[PDB]
């Protein structure tokens, strides 16, 4: 469910494995790889996901 | 000056000779490694026949 | 089938010929071992002869500084034995100086 | 028993990867050489006897004066590879002989049978060295790092050995260096120092910086850089298992 | 967004036309190089240090005296290509130098 | 099929042999880098002389 739930996309500090595993399966991406995918969309930063 | 000029002309002769010897060294080493690997290919081609 | 047997005999002939070329290159006098010895010996001689000839150059520089009353004349620069390229072009640099 | 089975498997796969026989590593590794005096050894004797000048002193000047002649005798293309190989054989001393006291056994021609036996032992350990360098390929920026700084090889070593596990680790070291490509001497000179980091090994081996530092975090708790080869080997194993 | 898509497409087609990887243009283009001092840099230091004579002046004479030696150090076949490359790097000044 | 597998092994042997020749030419002392250095240094010396 696309809920407005805050989630830290840095590869060690989420511990919300359901949403993050769904993003990894949907985007065909790792932890690190999803994190740099979010850094590209914000100019090398991660404000709040 | 004539004596030092003699010694340095002889050094030039030695450096030219050393360059020729090291390039003939590398040429002969290349010929040897080509023959060894051609021998390997010949054995493998007999096994294919 | 007999054509294929002749082909295998041809390939074994080529194997023996490649081995003959290899044995010729191993056993020739101008093989790679002679050039290994030859450049190692000549490299030792070349470094020691570089020491001798740069000593002769500094000797000529010293009498240049004595005749023309100029003890700060420095024509023979520290260098000219670049060790990574085996000290090649040492005599060209010293003839330049 | 399962450790010996694992050793035999990894050694056999290493042999068939390098395309070496057991006889090849036996020629490169053994102590069961013959002690007979060979015309190669004789050529080394007279070349390095007549070629060296008046008596020089040890690892400061003797090894540098004799490295071109000993690269002339046994099959080498570079005198500086010969110099670091003589540094290696000085810190290992086959049958007690350094390169000092091998010079004294040479240029005698009045020497005893045990004396010439130790001489032949020194010359054939030099031959095992020349093979162990030319069969894997070690271009002396790769080799004098491990001879002079064996702490950069493994943190326990403190003297590079003539073992078979050391030979296999030299193979893996050479393989990762040649895998680094254009950055390889840059990785080597960063490993000379303690400056080999992630964002540098990751670019050279085409990994990601965060995955490389994340595996370095698994082999080392808080070490920022790669200060050793063993940490690079095990962090690449972490990368392989994660990949 | 469509400008960035168009840029990525024309850059990717340019890469596959030239048969270059992204790592190739990254090696040719980046600012994220390593700062460790390499034997290539050391060879440049001692070649261009011992090879250049007494102190020469800038783009008039220094760049022409140093262009053969700096084409000697890094892999070039022409000293005049090295001279115009040093003109290029003078007007760009990497980290101010 | 087994003949084709031997052919692929032969081609991989040829690939490794081409890479061995390439690594020999990169790592030899008389490689192109020595001649680059050598003609640049000699060009400087030649103009001054």
């Amino acid at each position: 469910s696309a809920d407005n739930t805050k989630l830290d996309l840095t590869p060690g500090e989420s511990k919300n494995h359901f949403y993050l595993g769904i993003m990894k399966r949907a985007f065909r991406v790792n932890d690190t790889e999803l994190y740099t995918l979010w850094k590209l969309a914000n100019g090398g930063t991660n404000p709040e996901f | 000056l004539e004596n030092a000029k003699w010694g340095v002309s002889q050094l030039i002769q030695f450096g030219n000779t050393l360059l020729s010897i090291t390039e003939r060294q590398d040429a002969e080493a290349l010929a040897e490694i080509l023959q060894t690997q051609g021998s390997e290919l010949a054995l493998q081609s007999i096994k294919m026949q | 089938r007999e054509a294929a047997v002749l082909q295998k005999n041809y390939l074994e002939t080529q194997q023996a010929q490649t081995q003959a070329q290899l044995a010729f290159l191993q056993s020739k006098f101008s093989n790679a071992a002679l050039y290994n010895w030859l450049r190692g010996r000549l490299s030792a001689i070349y470094y020691q002869f570089y020491d001798l000839a740069v000593s002769l150059c500094l000797m000529a520089e010293q009498t240049y500084q004595y005749e023309l009353n100029n003890a700060a004349a420095h024509f023979i620069k520290p260098g000219a034995w670049h060790g990574t390229y085996a000290g090649l072009l040492a005599g060209e640099t010293l003839m330049l100086n | 028993l399962t450790q010996l089975i694992s050793f035999l498997f990894q050694c056999t796969q290493w042999l068939t990867t390098q395309k070496w026989s057991v006889s090849d590593v036996f020629l490169m590794t053994t102590d069961n050489y013959s002690t007979v005096l060979t015309p190669d050894i004789e050529n080394l004797i007279t070349t390095l006897s007549n070629g060296l000048s008046t008596l020089s002193l040890g690892d400061d000047e003797l090894i540098r004066a004799a490295a071109p002649l000993i690269a002339a005798s046994i099959q080498m293309d570079s005198a500086k590879t010969a110099e670091t190989i003589l540094l290696w054989i000085n810190q290992i001393k086959p049958q007690g002989l350094t390169f000092d006291d091998f010079m004294i056994i040479a240029a005698n021609r009045d020497r005893s049978e045990n004396e010439t036996s130790n001489m032949v032992a020194f010359c054939q350990v030099l031959g095992q060295l020349s093979l162990i360098v030319r069969n894997i390929g070690l271009s002396e920026n790769e080799l004098t790092l491990l001879v002079t700084k064996p702490e950069k090889f493994q943190s326990e070593t403190t003297a590079l050995q003539h073992d078979l596990p050391t030979l296999q680790a030299l193979t893996r070291f050479h393989a990762v260096i040649m895998r680094c490509g254009s950055y390889a001497t840059e990785i080597l000179t960063a490993l000379e120092l303690g400056a080999l980091t992630a964002e540098q090994l990751a670019v050279a081996l085409k990994f990601d910086a965060q995955v490389v530092t994340q595996a370095l975090q698994q082999t080392d708790l808080g070490v920022n850089t790669f200060t050793n080869w063993r940490t690079i080997d095990v962090t690449l194993q972490w990368l392989d298992v994660a990949a």
